[PDB]
RNA sequence: UGCCUGGUGUCUUGGGUGU
């Protein structure tokens, strides 16, 4: 309900289909063509149209709306642009696979070196998994070193000898045994040659090789048009009050576009092959390092400060990468952290919460006819008096802040509204200590608001948490819904976790001076007078009011 | 908003020329293809409706709903007023006016005979349902006129077009 | 394998319930061969690409999935976690419908 | 097709703890959204407590759909599942 | 709310709490996907109430999803590297 | 052209309506939300057959929002014009740029460039009309026109007709 | 401008010693020039030419301004240092050790 | 490795692909928290002690049930059908002893974690119904035999009438049925525990209900629980042992640090 | 009648705290 209304139906993802992007699709989904290396028009606001900061790509400024969708910064997802490459270049992530495919097929007729006549080849084709199918087909066709123009009847081959391909950085060398020993020639396999060879692969051969005709076509592994991500992917940062800093991806895209312009200019004017080779190799290097800057066997691309460029591949790997650092585990709202202390006078499933933390955190309670009076009282009390409230949320989703409202007493609550009231007693909250070695390290307690600034625990629960009070800190997470509150109170509650499934024995017991005192108190020669017995009996909450003889 | 029983239709690479709507070429698109599926997934044919059949069905359904809403206890204006929604009321009023002012067959038995003639005929066993609906709707009088109005019937020269037209004119109430 | 694992665990007098080690050694030997608990053992399964890439070798797995046009059916728990959906686990292992028959009372 | 007939239902006849928790949460949310209550409320005001009271009396108007691994499912009414 | 806490929440079996922690109490986002191409290329204009996928040239078969903003960023970064992750709301077998 | 189609609708119900009369209420909600609407994919939905005996099935509770989602399948009468189709019409307005006709719920605009030249627009005539020696087409006059193009809008359809070929014009 | 209060600043944009400060209060007032907009159309000199770059006190801290130092850096520009003082009394949760 | 493993509604343990890891969780379908160390009484002891404890003879007077513990001791001696029933019970007990002693537990260990604590149930029944005093029981032997026999068929782990389902259900409760028959023998019930009728139906109902309560719940994410339960001890801990040996095991190293054999020689 | 403000870099590195 926090999102503006959209008439499109709301559904959930059921399948993720992977594949490569065809140049046709890249051109189709694009909204603008990027050609001018200058980021800024004239350093007078209004970034140059057709440049790397075109307003059609999306908006990252509060007062500027996207020129493509018309939505604000909070709603615009960003729109892609495309950059046409003067000469096709290798995709750095697919070079070994490109080499394998070149080994599997003939470089002239564009057909497989083996056919279903071979029983082993038919057996390999019979398998289902594309990766294992390709592995088997490569293991077979690797040995076959000559194309056959005749059946081993014409099989469709051209009879040419198949070259042997070797990898060297981003370049592939193909060595032909041209016609005992003679002079063989090894010549460079340019990306364009491989591309126009791959375009002639039949769909049946493509399927036999493990590629998919609809989604992953082999010639799409060579980049001919580059997609330019929106500024949302590469946001700029204001280093100081005046000068903002371009992102690493923006600088790399500027370098790539400059190289493209250089190649285009050189091609039309005059063509010394040495210069063409140098400039095209520079373009290949820039495109490769834009997506992977840890290519072993060659120096990395460096910034002007000397630090290596943060390629897109580096964004996704490691503890701090996308998957581990932002998707599997992320920072969350509605949480608190402070030092823990012990309280002998707390029930097992109770946690003592400071007043300031109780005021800061909140729980949105729906206004009904069972609690409208109490919620109106909370709204009147305001965000500084306990019990109180912080916000009132209407049905449409608008939030009314009670700090900046001059007419808080002039607010009437309608059924279905939400009041973000303060944290109160007996609210279930999840409580956690790191490292979370087992599932008893996260348990749900009941809130009890107390003075002073430390979380307070019954000392029996210090065993499952592996916690003591010499400076440890623990995390508290507040559920924000009725469903989540029910889950916490019915599944993770402390009483339900007393017996562990690891060794079918309790994880909580009497500990420390309570254990010492129950040993001392139950000795055979410990006798208690009447007046002390009365006090000791009154202390038991469950005592039934009958004193034993 | 409303979704057809036909789903999927994911991305491919081939592009076909039988995708654009065209009445003359009898290319009605995927959602109006000759083969359809019901709620049980069984085979189903495209169901066209002539103005006579459409008028009969709409009148029957509207009067059934009007009778049901009154506890099971004829005027087109009242029948339109039965429905809910001002825009819906206007739309049904316009459709009823069109059907009434161009109703070739206002009788159930005349429409039944016309449908029997246009379906059970040996020549009409190949006729597309859209062609049948157009023939029963436009009320053409001549073979040349029908062919000009309906280009599809030009390629179907195995049809007793003139005598069928005369039969329709006879069945048409003067 | 179970005997060796139990020998390692119980040397210092610790006790772990049988069913946990049984599950572990049934996972390690379910394919007909010993499946090591490493990337070379786990990532060489037929599980979804999104689930496999979340453990190790993320970018290489994603390229291999793209080139091979892998299809992920989003049945795992990691896939549903990273897409912000109700995982098919625990309280999400079923569906709740509305009983129009009972509401007639 | 995918639905399993009531006579051939082979899953457990008891309400598992996950099903109990989810049912209580959903019913509490629905009550908090002004759904009709099918039991008499003495002095209770907490939606979760009203949901628990409804569950104890077998008055929750919800159906559990248990998904088998092959895709077929069994529909169990919360009034016919045994609760501890 | 790191990975070990996520594993503890899985062990407890509380799927709703995990979904709420990772979506509502964090980066929740709404996107539109084409029902044909499966890409997040729909140019949606909510105020004018018109949705349109230029590549597939459709205006109807369009759905909206609630996904973490980090997931949207990951898919866009994948598209920046010529990898196309297509999200579909129905299974095919 | 009119057709019979099997359509489906997704209906979301708020928990406040979880009563014994849930099914009938869903039925009237479907009728109010489908009758008379205009979808570009299908055209115009005019009526729903068997409107009081539509199966609604079992609604699924949306996790986290409480509301139930119902899948309603029904059979309805749908009208949709097609490119290159000749249909009857009634002229609704006469203007120098052309005349507007009505084909059921659809309003069709025919420009002068698609009208035969002999049908010169006469503004002095009462009412003004596009008339020839033997033809006079004014407001309320039956016309037979061929639909050439259809324009798709959010919830509206715009069609363009022509009378420049044979067996067209006034009828 | 910052959401704090600027009423504790002196004429020179520096707070004076002996003044009690709370969280988010502004202890150093600094502005940076900005190219003026077309507001000179009809604004009676009340058009924004400068942008705020003030230094607020830390949100969780409060105390007494103890000593304010004003001098020039190596480059000849103004340069200030403000020292804040508070007393911390032991309470539940403070760490001690033998 | 173990995250996507979950107990499904048919009892099997499957991963996300649907592949079966186990056909029944823990090979008995129970929850890890609902088991306790119990002694199976038919395993230990000499043959004479076993015979003395479990055999009942209705022909010899001094080898029969004591007359002061049962009201109907007069019309018991000399009955042949009741002796047939007792002989069937004793043969079942001997078969259980052989199965446990020769197949399952060869080394004779009889203290194993099993569901529903029987000793606690019996002493609860004794406290509830005041089973003290020298009063004679009114519990006939056929009631004991038929009640225990019927109870051993209501411990449902798997529902269904399929023959393979019935075979799996019978397999899943073999050890527990052996425990129950070891405890609820005729002689032990009439003499050692001195239960009356009402205590007997109470014990049977309680056993059935507790067993139903001790099963595993579909939707358990048992893979994560197992991974945590194995990794938790490792944080608090001539042959290789400890973390290096665990690392060798998990990696499936080809060349371990200290390879060894345990060659056993022939009896002579 | 003179009428009230929410908006906060990034990247490295170091030293620490609880297990
Ligand atoms: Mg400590
Ligand atoms: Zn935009
Ligand atoms: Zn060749
Ligand atoms: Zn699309």
């Amino acid at each position: 309900s926090q999102f503006p209304y959209s008439s499109a139906p709301l559904r959930s993802v059921k399948e993720v289909q992977f594949g490569l992007l065809s140049p046709e699709e890249i051109r189709a989904i694009s909204v603008v063509k990027i050609e001018y290396p200058e980021i800024m028009d004239e350093s007078r606001q209004r970034p140059r149209e057709g440049g790397l900061n075109d307003p059609k790509l999306g908006s990252i400024d509060r007062n500027f709306k996207c020129q493509t969708c018309g939505e604000g910064m909070a709603e615009c997802p960003g729109h892609f642009g495309h950059m046409e490459l003067a000469k096709p270049v290798f995709h750095i992530g697919f070079i070994p696979k490109i080499k394998k495919v070149c080994e599997c097929i003939c470089m002239n007729c564009g057909k497989l070196l083996l056919d279903e006549t071979n029983p082993t080849m038919a057996q390999a084709i019979r398998i289902r998994d594309p990766k294992k199918r390709f592995n088997a087909v490569w293991q077979l066709c690797k040995t076959k070193m000559v194309c056959e123009a005749d059946a081993p009847v014409s099989r469709g081959g051209c009879g040419n000898t198949q070259p042997v391909v070797r990898k060297d950085g981003m370049k592939l060398w193909g060595t032909w045994k041209k016609s005992r020993d003679a002079q063989p020639e090894r010549k460079l396999l340019t990306p364009g040659e491989i591309l126009n060879v791959f375009k002639h692969i039949s769909p049946e051969d493509c399927f036999r090789l493990g590629f998919n005709e609809d989604y992953a076509r082999p010639e799409w592994m060579i980049i001919t048009v580059l997609p330019v991500p929106p500024p949302q992917v590469r946001p700029s940062i204001a280093m100081d009050e005046t000068t903002q800093g371009q992102d690493d991806l923006t600088h790399k895209l500027s370098d790539i576009l400059k190289a493209n312009i250089n190649v285009q200019k050189l091609e039309m004017d005059g063509s010394p092959q040495h210069i063409i080779n140098e400039v095209e190799q520079l373009l290949q290097f820039h495109v490769a390092t834009y997506m992977d800057n840890d290519i072993a066997g060659q120096p990395q691309a460096l910034q002007k400060s000397g630090r290596p460029v943060k390629a897109i591949r580096a964004r996704l790997k490691g503890k701090e990468g996308r998957l581990r650092g932002n998707l599997m585990g992320k920072r969350v709202d509605f949480s608190a952290r402070t030092v823990i202390s012990g309280d002998p006078n707390l029930e097992l499933d109770q946690v003592g919460v400071p007043i300031s933390i109780a005021k800061t955190l909140s729980y949105p309670e729906t206004v009904t006819q069972y609690n409208i009076h109490r919620l109106t009282e909370y709204v009147r009390n305001g965000p500084n008096e306990h019990p109180g409230a912080k916000y009132v949320i209407r049905d449409n989703g608008d939030r009314i802040d009670l700090r900046y409202h001059k007419r808080a007493g002039d607010i009437v609550l309608q059924y279905g509204w939400k009041v973000e009231r303060h944290l109160m007693d007996d609210d279930p909250v999840l409580f956690n200590r790191q490292p979370s070695l087992h599932k008893m390290s996260m348990m749900a307690h009941r809130v009890k608001v107390m003075p002073y600034s430390t979380f307070r625990l019954n000392l029996s629960v210090t065993s499952p948490y592996n916690a003591d009070f010499d400076g440890d800190e623990m995390n508290l997470h507040v559920p924000q819904s009725e469903e989540t509150r029910a889950e916490l109170s019915q599944l993770c509650a402390v009483p339900l976790q007393i017996v562990s499934p690891q060794s079918n024995k309790p994880v909580m017991g009497i500990v420390q001076d309570t254990l010492c005192g129950v040993r001392k108190m139950t000795l055979r020669d410990t006798f208690i007078e009447y007046e002390q017995v009365m006090n000791m009996l009154f202390w038991v909450p469950s005592w039934d009011g009958v004193v034993p003889q | 908003v409303s979704t057809s029983t036909v789903g999927a239709r994911r991305r491919r690479a081939k592009q076909q020329v039988d995708d654009e709507e065209n009445a003359t070429l009898l290319r009605l698109g995927p959602e109006f293809a000759l083969k359809q599926y019901d709620h049980d997934g069984n085979e189903h044919d495209l169901i066209a409706l002539s103005l006579s059949e459409s008028r009969l069905l709409i009148r029957e359904a509207l009067k059934a709903r009007s009778r049901a809403r009154n506890g099971g206890v004829i005027d087109d204006d009242e029948l339109a007023k039965v429905t809910s929604g001002a825009v819906a009321n206007g739309v049904v009023k316009k459709t009823l006016d069109y059907l009434n002012t161009f109703a070739r067959f206002k009788d159930e038995e005349t429409c039944t005979a016309v449908d029997q003639l246009l379906h059970n005929s040996s020549d009409c066993s190949v006729l597309h349902p859209f062609e049948i609906a157009q023939l029963s709707s436009l009320g053409c009088e001549d073979v040349d006129e029908a062919i000009t109005l309906i280009p599809s019937l030009a390629a179907k020269k195995e049809v007793n077009l003139q005598r069928i037209l005369d039969e329709l004119n006879r069945l048409e109430d003067p | 394998l179970y005997k060796e694992i139990l020998n390692v665990i119980a040397f210092d007098g610790s006790y772990v319930n049988y069913r946990h080690m049984a599950l572990l050694v049934d996972v390690m030997t379910s394919r007909g061969y010993l499946m090591a608990i490493t990337r070379h053992g786990i990532n060489r399964a037929d599980t979804g690409a999104l689930m496999r890439c979340s453990f190790e070798e993320t970018v290489e797995i994603l390229f291999e999935a793209g080139a091979a046009a892998e299809l992920d059916d989003c049945r795992g728990v990691s896939e549903n976690v990273m897409l912000g959906q109700l995982a098919p686990m625990g309280t999400g292992a079923f569906d709740v419908m509305i009983d129009e028959k009972l509401l007639t009372s | 097709e995918l639905a399993i007939l009531k006579e051939e239902r082979t899953t457990t006849p008891y309400l598992t703890k996950y099903e109990r928790a989810r049912i209580l949460g959903t019913r509490a949310l629905q009550i908090s959204m002004n759904a009709p209550v099918l039991v008499d409320i003495e002095g209770e005001t907490d939606p979760l407590q009203i949901a628990m009271k409804e569950l104890s009396q077998r008055k929750i108007p919800l159906v559990i759909r248990r998904y088998l691994p092959d895709g077929s499912y069994e529909d169990w009414g919360c009034d016919e599942l045994i609760v501890d | 709310f790191g990975e070990m806490e996520r594993d503890c929440m899985i062990a407890h079996g509380a799927a709703g709490f995990l979904k709420e922690r990772l979506m509502e109490a964090s980066d929740a986002f709404r996107v539109h996907v084409c029902g044909i191409c499966g890409l997040m290329s729909v140019i949606a204009n909510l105020k004018k109430n018109q949705f349109e996928c230029r590549s597939c040239k459709n205006k109807t078969n369009i759905y909206q999803l609630h996904i973490p903003y980090a997931a949207k960023l990951l898919f866009q970064e994948l598209m920046a590297m010529n990898i196309a992750p297509r999200l579909y709301t129905e299974r095919s077998g | 052209m009119f057709f019979l189609k099997d359509l489906s609708l997704i209906l979301t119900l708020h928990p406040s309506y979880f009563g014994p009369q849930m099914n009938q209420y869903l039925r009237e909600k479907l009728l109010t939300d489908v009758e008379g609407t205009c979808t570009g994919q299908f055209g115009y939905i005019v009526t729903v057959l068997d409107g009081m005996n539509i199966d609604v099935g079992k609604g699924r509770i949306i996790p986290g929002s409480g509301s139930a989602e119902f899948e309603v399948k029904y059979r309805a009468v749908v009208w949709k014009p097609f490119k290159g189709e000749v249909v009857d019409a009634i002229v609704s307005n006469v203007s120098p740029i052309g005349f507007f006709a009505d084909v059921g719920p659809l309003n069709v605009f025919v420009s002068t460039r698609l009208i035969p030249d002999n049908l010169v627009y006469n503004p002095s005539n009462s009412p003004p009309a596009y008339m020839s020696n033997d033809e006079l087409i004014t407001k309320g006059s039956k016309v037979r026109l061929k639909v050439v193009g259809t324009r798709t809008d959010v919830n509206e359809i715009y069609a363009i007709g022509s009378i420049k070929e044979d067996f067209l014009g006034a009828i | 401008l910052k959401h704090g209060t600027y009423e504790k600043l002196d004429e020179d944009g520096l707070i004076a010693p002996g003044v009690r400060v709370s969280g988010d209060d502004i202890i150093i007032g600094k502005t940076t020039p900005i190219p003026p907009d077309t507001e000179e159309l009809g604004q009676r000199t009340k058009y924004h030419t400068k942008r705020d770059a003030s230094t607020p006190l830390r949100s969780t801290e409060n105390g007494i301004v103890d000593q304010v130092l004003l001098t020039t850096n190596q480059e000849g520009l103004k340069f200030v240092k403000v020292r804040m003082r508070t007393t911390k009394v032991p309470q539940i949760g403070d760490k001690f050790a033998s | 490795a173990l995250e996507d493993i979950m107990v499904h509604y048919d009892g099997t343990t499957r991963n996300s692909l649907g592949d079966i890891i186990q056909f029944l969780y823990g090979e008995d379908g129970l929850d890890g928290t609902q088991v306790e160390r119990q002694t199976i009484d038919t395993i230990p002891g000499s043959d004479k002690a076993f015979h003395k404890r479990y055999y009942v003879d209705l022909m010899d007077e001094k080898n029969s049930i004591k007359p002061d513990v049962i009201e109907y001791a007069a019309d018991i001696l000399g009955d042949v059908e009741l002796q047939k029933e007792l002989n069937s019970e004793y043969e079942q007990l001997v078969s259980d002893r052989k199965f446990l002693r020769e197949i399952v537990f060869v080394n004779g260990d009889h203290n194993w974690p099993l569901p529903v604590n029987l000793r606690r149930i019996i002493q609860n029944a004794q406290q509830i119904f005041h089973l003290d005093r020298a009063k004679a029981s009114d519990l006939t032997i056929p009631e004991i035999i038929h009640g225990v026999r019927d109870l051993c068929k209501k411990l449902f782990v798997l529902r269904g009438e399929n023959e393979l389902i019935k075979e799996a259900q019978q397999n899943a409760t073999s050890l527990f049925q052996c425990l129950v028959r070891a405890r609820l023998a005729t002689r032990r019930i009439l003499e050692e525990f001195r239960l009356n009728r009402d205590a007997f139906e109470w014990v049977l109902g309680t056993i059935e209900a507790q067993f139903q309560r001790s099963l595993v719940h579909p939707g358990e994410m048992v893979g994560v629980i197992a991974a945590q339960s194995i990794g938790e001890p490792a944080t608090q801990m001539n042959v290789t042992l400890g973390v290096p040996r665990l690392k060798e095991i998990l990696n499936v190293a080809k060349n371990i640090k200290t390879p060894a054999l345990t060659v056993y020689l022939d009896r002579e």
